[PDB]
């Protein structure tokens, strides 16, 4: 910070990472997960028009 | 020929795809109608003769078509114009009972027009005659089935036309 910028907040630790972004909200879906890409049946595929 | 339920379950086929929400709903609403379609069926069973009679009546007697010269002349012809006008009210009968003019489309309206030409008879006057059965099959039937029966007495008469 200069002589004219406010102080934010630049680091977090871990903890304090984790209280914000683990909750049930606020959880990314690829964060600590096996996300399979979802695909449409072959046979649907097939049998669609 | 197709009923409503024939022809969505065959337009679904034909895409390919199973009833949804909008197929479904229009199931719902012939079903909803089926008593009403019922009801009006059974009364134009019962006073069909009278139906064709009054129309022709009011429509189509003291003319120039039941005079010598109109097409209508002569117990022959007379019979054949009067059986017209039952086949036109029996089908469009089954096409309110069904819920769908298919059956009118290929049992009745194709060659129609081809064969009045080539007979020369009145296709004005059979448009008067339909509507004049219109007229008595509604105040016979009631408001809502009358209306029912006149779309497609009207699809007739379009496709005559
Ligand atoms: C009456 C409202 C009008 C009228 C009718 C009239 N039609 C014919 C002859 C025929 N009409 C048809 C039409 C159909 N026959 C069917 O089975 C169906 C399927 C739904 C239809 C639409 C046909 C095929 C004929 C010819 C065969 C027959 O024997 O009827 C006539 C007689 C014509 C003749 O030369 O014999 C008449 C009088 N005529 C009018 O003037 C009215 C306006």
């Amino acid at each position: 910070f200069g002589e004219d910028t406010v102080p934010y907040e630049r680091y977090l630790t871990p903890g304090g990472l984790q209280m914000r972004s683990a909750r049930v909200g606020s959880l990314r879906e690829d964060i600590g997960q096996r996300v399979d890409k979802e695909v449409t049946p072959r046979f649907v595929e097939l049998g669609q028009v | 020929m197709q009923d409503a339920i024939t022809a969505v379950i065959n337009s679904a086929d034909v895409q390919g795809k199973y009833l949804d929400g909008a197929a479904m709903d229009k199931l719902k609403s012939y079903f909803a109608s089926g008593e009403l379609r019922v009801r009006a069926a059974s009364v134009i069973s019962a006073n069909a003769a009278t139906i064709v009679k009054e129309a022709v009546a009011k429509s189509l007697l003291y003319s120039d078509v039941t005079r010598p010269g109109g097409n209508m002349y002569t117990t022959r012809r007379y019979a054949a114009c009067i059986r017209d006008l039952d086949y036109y009210l029996r089908y469009a009968t089954y096409a309110m009972l069904a819920g769908d003019a298919s059956i009118l489309d290929e049992r009745v309206l194709n060659g129609l027009k081809e064969t009045y030409n080539s007979l020369g008879v009145p296709i004005s006057s059979t448009v008067q005659a339909i509507q004049a059965i219109k007229e008595v099959t509604a105040s016979l039937v009631g408001a809502d089935a009358g209306k029912e029966m006149g779309v497609y007495l009207d699809y007739i008469c379009s496709g005559l036309s």
